[PDB]
């Protein structure tokens, strides 16, 4: 199957510590992971019904916001699924360790 | 290849060795020659060789 | 008592008060007048490494509704919505064919 290629993000998702995770770290060593997250859950709208769609921009941590790039490897259609196949050996033959 | 060289040269990969060298010895030697029998097989064997 | 109890030494953005406080503090700390108290000497006189432990993730299984009328088993089946259901004893259909 002539696709030999894929479009994905050309960088990590950033998670970085900011002031208000900062506070929390010196007073009682602790961090959340997105305390923004959770102050706007609790303070600002007290009931927001639980929802899948909601909590959609929530659950990507800006992993969807990343620009794309072509990726080279190839795939197969395994009955529905689109799968990806590929080697590591060269990477490991360069440096005479076992693969 | 680096499969049977991966863990350097020992007693027992180098004696591992000496039996592969007879065993292609034995069978993938004179291939064009052998492709008569094969037959059906005329392309792909020798693509492969 | 123990020397470290309460005592943490997290770099907390400390208060500057006025007052002093330093009157027979020796003699007091070595009665032990007042508890939960750690003496510090010049060479671990500082701030501490900042440690702290993350909660990644809180996720909750979200269940979708199944609706007996949009699954195709119903084909099977004419469903009629009936108001007083418990009202009805038996319910009768007779058949009469001639051949």
């Amino acid at each position: 199957e002539a696709d030999n290629q894929i479009m994905g993000p050309s960088s990590y998702a950033s998670f970085v510590v900011r002031g208000e995770n900062l506070v929390t770290a010196v007073s009682y060593g602790r961090v959340m992971r997105t305390f923004e997250h959770f102050m706007a859950r609790i303070v600002d709208s007290p009931e927001k019904a639980g929802s899948t769609k909601s909590d959609l921009p929530a659950v990507a941590a800006g992993v969807e916001d990343q620009p794309r790039v072509p990726i080279s490897a190839a795939v197969i259609k395994l009955g529905n699924h689109a799968v990806a196949v590929e080697s590591l050996q060269k990477m490991y033959n360069d440096t005479q360790s076992p693969y | 290849d680096p499969t049977f060289t991966e863990r350097g040269f020992s007693k027992t990969v180098k004696s591992d060795l000496i039996a592969m060298f007879k065993r292609h010895l034995l069978e993938h030697s004179f291939f064009l020659d052998r492709a008569e029998n094969m037959g059906s097989g005329f392309s792909q064997y020798v693509r492969s060789r | 008592m123990a020397s470290n109890e309460g005592v943490e030494n997290r770099p907390f953005p400390y208060l500057t008060v006025d007052a002093d406080l330093l009157s027979n503090l020796r003699q007091s700390a070595a009665e032990g007048l007042f508890h939960s108290f750690d003496l510090l000497v010049g060479k671990d006189a500082r701030e501490a490494g900042i440690k702290f432990e993350v909660l990644l993730g809180v996720y909750t299984n979200a269940i979708q509704y199944v609706r007996f009328l949009e699954t195709a088993l119903a084909v099977s089946c004419v469903n009629t919505e009936f108001k007083d259901l418990s009202r009805m004893t038996d319910g009768k259909i007779q058949f009469r064919i001639s051949v």
